[PDB]
């Protein structure tokens, strides 16, 4: 079974049934069919995603981190995160949070000591948004992957002005951007940013 | 039987307009054939499929038992009454025919 | 707590019906339900416009769930028949899809709506 | 040019007029003309593709028949795809009739892109003159009083000119950026023109070339009707209710009016829920979002008049009166005799110079000539609305 | 907790921010008494707007939000569960599951 119409494959050992990347559908997927150096998403740890709104993309985050790794999904809608909720019913490393990450701790208790986030959000406040998921959960020196939309966030500014001040936003909460990207032709105006959040040498 | 049985009443608790329009058989099958009710609302009329019959009856009794499978998606409490009367829509068009 | 939320007010109704008679004469507005779902379901909807006077209501709340589904926003209209002479029709219309075509007069006032839709939401 | 020199608002008495609704054989009326001589006339269009002649001037008793003319599927356009449309005949909607103010000539017009004119006493075509044009479905006429001045207008934004007498074009004003629904025109060489949906309404110099601009702006949508009472000044009634006097000191209106008919028919929450929960039922209700304004379906002022009379599907035909400064209009009353869809609305006078003897004949439908455009309407049939008015 | 509907008990009032019978009532043994206006008997907190709500229930004791006492949280979940001596019965990622997606069914409640 597909989770939205992708076309899986399936090979034989002496069944896999490898569901297949769009990366169109997801930033995430557009920013691995861009080429990436060092990803923070792992076969083994936990991590927390932001803006998963069905398994457009969270499907294949929970792909990713597999048998061992967890993931935890951050929405807020009904009824895309209906969708998580028995879509989450077959994979276990699925758990969504319907709380408005404006405040990360009004659900504190139901994740401990996260390793990796990832943004993909609409939201203006996209650095303060992640920075108080950041300050509280995530692992000394575990990184941030940002999906910004430039037309959403701040849409009357030029272009690389948009990426340009939120690196800095990132860079005054000890978020140090490893590298940059854009997607163009799988997203047009968008971008992924690659950082890892320091704490302890920052220069 | 049985299980027939108590098909037939979750299908006249959860979707009514399903089971007013066409009867419990085509509406209890209907929720497997989309996979799910959820993936019949945002399925057309077109890219349904049921059973000059076929060319017209197939496509505008699709239009109404989709329209009901909305009214059962989004509601919390549905209605018995309303698929009676979206079934009376196709009754008019099947005088016709 | 209601369900035919959000609904949009009157002036800013009137600048959605100009929208949808400019998108209708640009032919680019795919009227009603059954080209909104095909429309949405393509990926070539930018957003919906609907009536909620309609009978029964939830004819169109198909449109709400789709819409958060594939980024697209919609909103709610107080008017079917002004929103039937909005499409230009005799008939009063309670849906109507704004679509993607390079080919567009209205390129810049779709987007300004969606702006004002957008805040809405 | 001429003022507003009559002042007879005060003598007409509603609650003690005769309202009457008559019986008709036809379908979906879509216009009223009336015809005064300076005996009495009435002339009609009807959806069946139909020219009737009926007679109104026994105020006693209801109109009596004179004559008919039905046109048919047998006019076809024998080509499909020419530059002429001169059959004598409708094939499809007709939009309006129009009697002369000399009433020896009488043209309809309507989606046929024809305004094919008749004699009036054998009920035999005497020409037709087509607009030569695909989109330019003309919809509504203004005749121009004690003359053949025949001001149309059309869909592809055209406000066409003819004399009947001649059988000739004089000339075709252009600015309207949507379509023209109503006109209406004067003894002068002015006319008013309104717009589909742009709310640009232009009170139009006819040989000078020149055009004023009225916008105005619940909230509106359209100008629906709009008659000709003076030189100075006019009346729009719009789909948001929005009745304004207009005058020629501001592009402002000189009196803004709100919802007349009164309020939409608030929908049935048994047809818009179906929810077997009620408390839901009233929650897609909107509360006051979702309440809706009725439009005027006419707006008539006899010429050179403090009075003006409004009409609409609530079923009441609401008439105002405008007082001695110029500056407002005031309810007068209420006419309840019929309802349904009122299309167009013309009262013809008798008597002396002091006792004005009048009949109301207002169209009376289902749907209106430009459109369906109709929702739980109550209590409607087609017909003929006649009033009898003395005093 | 005695049931795992006791901890959609007790995240029905922390997504809220409200303290329930139980976060009253182990501080009442674990924080006693000391004075009111001076020398707090004084709790580091991670959520702000429950403090209020804290110091409601409690008069004389100092409750903090600050990034040192975010730090100090923190890094109790960085050292997990271990400085628990034997007393987490069972694991802490088994109950993560069951509680995110319970108190998911009950704010999307269909």
């Amino acid at each position: 079974e597909s989770v939205y119409g992708e076309k899986r494959i399936s090979v034989e050992e002496p069944k896999v049934e490898y569901r297949v990347w769009n990366p169109f559908r997801s930033k995430l997927a557009a920013g691995i069919m861009g080429g990436l150096d060092e990803l923070f998403i792992a076969p083994g740890k936990k991590v927390l995603y932001l803006g998963a709104a069905s398994g457009t993309s969270v499907s294949h985050v929970s792909d990713v981190v597999g048998p061992e790794g967890v993931v935890y999904a951050v929405e807020f809608s009904h009824r895309p995160g209906r969708e998580l909720i028995s879509m989450a019913k077959k994979r276990p490393n699925i758990i969504p949070i319907i709380e408005d990450a404006r405040h990360p701790q009004k659900y504190r208790m139901l994740i401990g000591m996260v390793d990796c986030v990832f943004a993909d959000v609409a939201q203006p406040d996209q650095a303060r948004i992640i920075a108080l998921n950041s300050h509280m959960f995530l692992k000394d020196q575990g990184g941030v992957v940002i999906s910004i939309k430039a037309n959403c966030i701040d849409s009357t500014v030029d272009a690389e002005t948009v990426f340009a001040r939120e690196v800095q936003k990132l860079r005054e909460e000890r978020i140090k951007p490893l590298e940059q990207l854009t997607l163009e032709p799988y997203e047009r105006d968008h971008c992924i940013v690659v950082g890892r959040y320091m704490r302890s040498g920052l220069k | 039987r049985q299980l027939y049985d108590y098909l037939c009443e979750k299908m006249h608790t959860v979707a009514p307009n399903l089971s007013e329009l066409i009867g419990e058989v085509i509406g209890a099958r209907l929720i497997s054939h989309a996979g799910s009710l959820t993936n019949l609302s945002k399925q057309a009329a077109s890219t349904v499929q049921i059973l000059k019959n076929k060319g017209r009856i197939s496509r505008y009794l699709a239009n109404k038992c989709s329209m009901a499978s909305r009214i059962d998606n989004y509601s919390e409490e549905p209605s018995n009454v309303f698929g009676s009367v979206l079934k009376k829509q196709v009754e008019q068009r099947l005088e016709f025919y | 707590n209601p369900k035919a939320f959000p609904l949009a007010d009157a002036a800013l109704t009137q600048q959605i019906l100009d929208v949808v008679q400019q998108a209708a004469n640009l032919r680019q507005l795919k009227k009603g339900a059954n080209e909104a779902t095909k429309t949405l379901n393509r990926g070539i909807s930018e957003f919906i416009i609907m009536a909620a006077d309609c009978e029964p209501i939830e004819i169109l709340l198909h449109l709400p769930l789709l819409c958060e589904d594939k980024n697209v926003p919609y909103v709610f209209v107080p008017s079917r028949v002004a929103l039937g002479r909005a499409c230009g029709v005799s008939r009063p219309v309670i849906a109507a899809s704004i679509t993607t075509n390079d080919a567009s007069a209205i390129k810049t006032q779709i987007y300004a709506v969606k702006d004002k839709i957008e805040t809405l939401l | 040019q001429g003022r507003v020199f009559r002042y007879f608002g005060d003598k007409l008495l509603i609650s003690e007029a005769k309202q009457s609704f008559t019986r008709v054989g036809e379908n979906n009326l879509t216009c009223i003309s009336c015809f005064q001589p300076v005996r009495l006339f009435a002339y009609t269009v009807s959806k069946d593709l139909q020219l009737t002649k009926y007679d109104i001037t026994d105020f006693s008793k209801r109109p009596k028949k004179l004559k008919y003319a039905k046109g048919g599927a047998k006019y076809i356009p024998t080509s499909k795809h020419e530059y002429e449309n001169t059959t004598e005949g409708h094939y499809d909607e007709i939009l309006t009739v129009a009697a002369s103010p000399d009433g020896k000539y009488v043209v309809t017009g309507g989606r046929d892109r024809k305004l094919i004119v008749w004699s009036t006493e054998s009920l035999s075509p005497v020409k037709v003159i087509p607009t030569k044009d695909r989109r330019g479905e003309v919809l509504s006429l203004a005749f121009r009083k004690n003359s053949d001045q025949l001001y149309a207008s059309c869909a592809d934004f055209k406000i066409r000119t003819y004399s009947i007498n001649q059988f000739s074009q004089l000339e075709i004003l252009y600015g309207h950026h949507d379509i023209v629904e109503d006109i209406s025109a004067l003894a002068m060489e002015r006319c008013v023109t309104v717009g589909a949906r742009d709310r640009t309404a232009m009170l139009w110099k006819i040989p000078d070339e020149t055009r004023l601009t009225f916008r105005g702006g619940f909230c509106e949508g359209s100008i629906d009707v709009v008659s000709m009472v003076d030189d100075f000044h006019f009346i729009t009634g719009s789909d948001n209710g929005n009745i304004c006097l207009w005058s020629l000191a501001k592009k402002k209106p000189i009196f803004t009016e709100r919802i007349a008919h009164g309020i939409l028919p608030e929908p049935s929450f048994n047809d818009i829920s179906g929810e077997t929960d009620e408390e839901l039922r009233k929650r897609q209700l909107q509360g006051k979002k979702l309440l809706q304004p009725f439009w005027i379906t006419s707006l008539y002022a006899i010429p050179y008049s403090n009075v003006f009379i409004s009409g609409s599907w609530s079923g009441s035909l609401k008439v105002w009166k405008i007082s001695d400064n110029l500056r407002s209009f005031e309810l007068l009353g209420e006419l309840s005799g019929a309802k349904g869809v009122v299309t167009k609305i013309q009262v013809v006078e008798s008597g002396k110079h002091g006792k004005e003897k009048f009949r109301i004949l207002a169209s009376i439908a289902k749907e209106h000539r430009l459109g369906r455009w109709i929702a739980n309407v109550s209590g409607a049939r087609n017909g003929i609305y006649s009033a009898v008015i003395d005093q | 907790f005695k049931g795992a509907a006791e901890a959609l008990e007790n995240a029905n009032d922390i997504s809220e921010g409200l303290v329930s019978e139980s976060l009253k009532a182990i501080l009442d043994l674990n924080l006693p008494k000391a004075s009111s206006k001076k020398k707090n008997i004084t709790l580091a907190i991670s959520d702000k707007n429950l403090g209020p709500s804290i110091k409601e229930e409690f008069p004389y004791v100092d409750c903090i939000s600050n990034e040192l006492a975010q730090d100090l949280i923190r890094g109790v979940r960085l050292h997990g569960e271990k400085l628990f001596k034997g007393l987490q019965s069972g694991d802490l990622e088994r109950a993560q599951l069951g509680l995110g997606h319970a108190y998911s069914r009950a704010k999307v409640k269909f």
